[PDB]
């Protein structure tokens, strides 16, 4: 198998910027490389094949270069329809392998998340399971860390996260993290908090609640 | 002896493939090109496509892009035409044609042609014909033989082992709805000779190894 | 004069040239060890002319030219003096009095691609034969008949360069081979 | 128009089989090799298989070797992928794609990429039984712009649709992508942010629609 | 695709007359990529003229070619008996290399009425359960002829097939064979079997019949 790496993992750009993405192959593949574009909920779109051949209809602001193990995709002046994930594919031998992808993201001012914590509802407690939800609302950049603490005891391995796509109005992200305990464990403790660390926060922000507190 | 020799007759069931060969001789195959043309019984010449020998580049007609691929092998100086998903409508004679060339130059047209290749596509099986006599009625009279229910084409018919040729008509066969062929051959002879001259039609069907000599008697 | 010859950047070059556009590297004022090349099972062909291949180390010439290109295996036999064929006549001609060596090795792992490689080409047609060491890279339409083409391809009007279409599943006689021709003047 | 349309996806227990089909139109079907590419949730595309023009050649990724078989019907302009002995890691969206043919000096060269892609068909390999979700309120706090939502927990399979006030409330809504739990059921949260004043003077109803189980739940979210 | 059409469909001339054939292209085609072929029944095409006005090797000088653009002409100065065959033109410059629909040059002759004979099914064939009645139209000109089968005055339709020979090389006539096909059961249900022959050489349709058995 031919391995493919892409750099960087993500790009924060603005309309008019010159974006360059690189693709590295574990062995030489001559000119046998293609570039694909993918937007959420859509199949990949072929932009470049044979390193530097523009697919019919693709704007000429897209260009490709390279040979052997190193290849480059350059967007001269970025347009709003260009914010997507770009993949490189080698075609020397089967299996056809893809790169990890590079997400081209919208740059914007740093925005700190609005943090809210939700205790498990009484309707769910009667079902024997408790779910605590921590909402990180409208923040930028995307990188964020959530830590659950149950009576100041740091949790691990009992939470799951989910991030929305970059919003089409303010270019921010939102995150929802859910801590899951049984009804027995949840009623054994009192203070439940999620601690949020983010670039827009000078220090970790904590939102908590006391079990039962109205 | 600038020549173009094609494959023998082909009889394929519907839905299979046929691959006709076309071998060159006399000229230098490497610098020429071979086109393929089919012709249904009684119809016009139908261009299928062509191939350049040295490069292998092909051009096909719209009608045949889906089921025809033309190839060539320069080592055996032969060009091929493969026709997949055969059906009854594909039943025709296929020709190949090429300009004769030396090592650098070529003729300005397709002057070399192959003898032709008959391709028959149907569900019928090999079967000899039943030969029935067409007896003369009671100054010149007509008689003949009925070469009925055979497959595939063709049959040959002679009279008195070739001694009788004048006034003989052997008609082209018709394809019955049963998938078999039927053929009639006749001859007009003077009415006086009916009682003093034996007439025997010689029906031969090579695909089934059938040799029938039937005597026609006045009824 | 006491330095090594840059044979490494010649034999082990990342990418080779098409035979019709064969590349030449001028080599002078250097000392090489030709015994390790003759001894190499990596090289499928090691044929010398006018000079013994087993005694190359005991010679001296003013200049050394290193011509390199890619053909398929069945054509390596044309890279020799007095040979005829597509490559010898239309791509790369050696003289009868050629003084040097011809080295080639199988390059399937580098120059073959599944589905067929499109980068390597050869000249298929030419009006006359190439003189020894002549280089023809024109792309004029070949007039095979008597009627003049007008830059449009067609019947008896063919593009002169054709792609090898190297595939890894090809027979070895059709797999790509990288050639190096050493001449000593 | 040049077009490929997939069909045949669905939910399948581990070890059982599925057959996918690809309907082509707008191009000479038999002149092109065809690929199968899949994409698991949240991951990049993965090449699965390819078949030549005439079907004589077939190539497969090692992950499916011996379990999947690709085939085509040139008379019907249809490509297939027979998926047998399905594992959990087969769960993905399956595209069919046309091969990129490179022409140099009128000679075709194949296997240079995939230019025409279909919309994809989803297969989901799991032994989970179809279940509609529970909808629990995420009530806004008393004094903590406020935030509220609905927890759409324990449903199989994907997807659900969540609307607010029957689609009348759209501003400030965040319906997050679902997580797959260790139990095999999906969990999702849909939240809205509103000014704190509008908590006791505006009603917020979430409507969760889950077709596979034929369920539709409405939940009034209200302060405690 | 460039359409090639030819006229006439059939040319009826006497030996010695001059023939003139036409070839039309749907759009202007180069004169150096038009050819003329001759074809005799059961044979392969034979190149006569190429480059519109260049005679092929071995072709007599009585064959000539002319035309340009969309219209081309094949002229035979003095028609020899070996020249009566089918003639095709082919354009082979613009792919695909399309053909015309052919022009048959036949020998014109005086109207000749056919000699009509009817043949009852043989006793050997009736043994097989099928009956074939054959009607022979012998040596007539022109080719156009009509045969109608009547079984006890009932005009038949859809149970007969015809066959015509090529123009005879000695008297320039044609011959026709029509076969009526019935089962042994249906054939034995009727008495009078007749085939009515209509032709230009007959002042009124000629009928040949026979009574079953007698
Ligand atoms: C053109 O390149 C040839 C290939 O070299 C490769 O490309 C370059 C750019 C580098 O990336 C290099 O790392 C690549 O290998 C080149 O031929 C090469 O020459 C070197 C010597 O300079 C050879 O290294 C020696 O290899 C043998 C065997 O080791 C491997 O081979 C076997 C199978 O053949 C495997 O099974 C083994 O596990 C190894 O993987 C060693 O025995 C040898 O011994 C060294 O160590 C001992 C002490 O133990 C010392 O006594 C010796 O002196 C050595 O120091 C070396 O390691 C290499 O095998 C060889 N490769 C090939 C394919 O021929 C060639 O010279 C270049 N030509 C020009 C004109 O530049
Ligand atoms: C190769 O053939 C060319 C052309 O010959 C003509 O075309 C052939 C296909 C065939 O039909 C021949 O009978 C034709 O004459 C030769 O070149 C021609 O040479 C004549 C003089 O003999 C000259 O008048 C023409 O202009 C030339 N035409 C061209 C296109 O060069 C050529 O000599 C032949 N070479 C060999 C080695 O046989
Ligand atoms: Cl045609």
């Amino acid at each position: 198998d031919i391995q493919l790496t892409q750099s960087p993992s993500s790009v924060s750009a603005s309309v008019g910027d010159r974006v360059t993405i690189t693709c590295r192959a574990s062995q030489g593949i001559s000119s046998w490389l293609a570039w694909y574009q993918q937007k959420p909920g859509k199949a990949p779109k072929l932009l470049i094949y044979a390193v530097s051949s523009l697919q019919s209809g693709v704007p000429s602001r897209f260009s490709g270069s390279g040979s052997g193990t190193d290849f480059t995709l350059t967007i001269s002046s970025l347009q709003p329809e260009d914010f997507a994930t770009y993949y490189c594919q080698q075609a020397k031998s089967f299996p056809f392998t893809f790169g990890p992808g590079t997400k081209v993201e919208i740059k914007r001012t740093v925005a700190a998340p609005s943090v809210f914590i939700f205790p498990p509802s009484d309707e769910q407690l009667k079902s024997g399971t408790a779910s605590v939800v921590c909402l990180l609302n409208n923040f930028y950049p995307r990188e964020a860390k959530v830590q659950w603490k149950v009576d100041n005891a740091l949790q691990s391995g009992n939470s799951q996260e989910s991030v929305t796509e970059q919003d089409s109005k303010d270019s921010t992200y939102s995150l929802s993290s859910t801590l899951t305990l049984s009804k027995a464990d949840y009623e054994k403790h009192k203070v439940y908090a999620c601690e949020v660390t983010h670039q827009g926060l000078s220090s970790p922000v904590t939102k908590s609640f006391n079990r039962g507190e109205c | 002896q600038v020549q173009l020799v094609q494959s023998g007759p082909e009889v394929k069931k519907p839905g299979t493939s046929v691959k006709v060969s076309c071998k060159a001789s006399g000229f230098t195959f490497t610098t020429s090109a071979v086109q393929w043309v089919r012709q249904a019984r009684g119809q016009r010449l139908e261009w299928i496509g062509w191939i350049v020998v040295g490069s292998g580049n092909t051009n096909y007609a719209q009608k045949f892009q889906e089921r025809v691929t033309i190839t060539r092998d320069m080592s055996t100086t032969t060009a091929y035409m493969e026709l997949s998903s055969l059906r009854s409508e594909d039943t025709a004679v296929y020709f190949c044609a090429a300009p004769h060339c030396n090592s650098t130059s070529c003729y300005d047209a397709f002057d070399i042609w192959g003898q032709g290749t008959m391709v028959t596509v149907s569900s019928a099986s090999t079967k000899g014909p039943s030969v029935f006599p067409l007896a003369p009625s009671s100054g010149t009279a007509a008689l003949g033989c009925l070469v009925k229910d055979y497959f595939p084409e063709p049959v040959t018919v002679s009279w008195n082992s070739g001694a009788l040729t004048s006034g003989v008509h052997t008609f082209p066969a018709v394809l019955q709805s049963s998938g078999l062929y039927s053929l009639s051959s006749v001859v007009t002879v003077p009415s006086s000779s009916l009682g003093t001259q034996t007439y025997i039609c010689n029906v031969n069907h090579k695909p089934s190894n059938t040799k029938v000599d039937k005597k026609v008697e006045p009824k | 004069h006491t330095n090594l010859c840059p044979f490494g950047e010649v034999f082990n070059a990342t990418r080779f040239a098409s035979v019709y556009a064969w590349n030449r590297k001028r080599i002078s004022n250097c000392v090489a060890d030709y015994s390790v090349l003759y001894n190499s099972a990596s090289f499928s062909t090691f044929k010398c002319y006018g000079v013994s291949p087993t005694k190359l180390n005991d010679l001296c010439f003013t200049n050394v030219y290193a011509d390199s290109f890619v053909i398929r295996g069945d054509e390596v036999r044309q890279i020799a003096p007095g040979q005829t064929g597509k490559i010898a006549d239309y791509n790369y001609k050696l003289p009868d009095d050629f003084t040097g060596c011809v080295i080639a090795w199988n390059s399937n792992n580098l120059d073959s691609k599944v589905g067929g490689n499109y980068n390597y080409r050869y000249r298929l047609f030419r009006k006359s034969n190439l003189k020894p060491f002549e280089r023809d890279i024109s792309t004029e339409i070949y007039q095979a008949g008597s009627t003049p083409c007008n830059g449009v391809e067609g019947f008896n009007c063919y593009f002169p360069l054709q792609s090898y279409g190297f595939q890894p599943t090809n027979g070895v006689g059709y797999q790509p081979y990288r050639v190096v021709v050493l001449s000593f003047e | 128009q040049v077009q490929l349309v997939e069909s045949g996806g669905g939910v399948v227990q581990p070890g059982r089989s599925l057959r996918l089909s690809c309907a082509a139109s707008g191009f000479t079907f038999n002149n092109y090799p065809l690929h199968w590419v899949r994409q698991a949730p949240g991951k990049g595309p993965e090449w699965v298989a390819v078949i030549s023009q005439d079907g004589g050649n077939k190539y497969y990724v090692d992950s499916v070797k011996g379990r999947f078989t690709i085939s085509r019907d040139n008379s019907k302009n249809t490509l297939y992928l027979q998926m047998n002995n399905l594992r959990a890691e087969d769960t993905a969206l399956y595209y069919c794609a046309r091969d990129v043919v490179v022409v140099v000096a009128a000679r075709n060269h194949y296997y240079n990429g995939m230019d025409v892609w279909g919309q994809g068909t989803t297969v989901t390999v799991s032994s989970a039984s179809t279940k509609g979700p529970s909808v629990f309120p995420l009530a806004p706090s008393s004094k903590s712009t406020a935030a509220l939502g609905c927890l759409v927990k324990d449903y199989f399979p994907e997807p659900v649709t969540v609307s607010w006030n029957s689609g009348a409330l759209t501003s400030g809504v965040h319906t997050f992508p679902a997580v797959l739990q260790s139990s095999g059921l999906y969990s999702l949260s849909s939240v809205v942010t509103v000014p704190s004043s509008s908590l006791g003077t505006q009603t917020y109803i979430c409507n969760v629609n889950h077709k596979p189980s034929n369920t539709k739940v409405d939940k009034k979210v209200e302060p405690k």
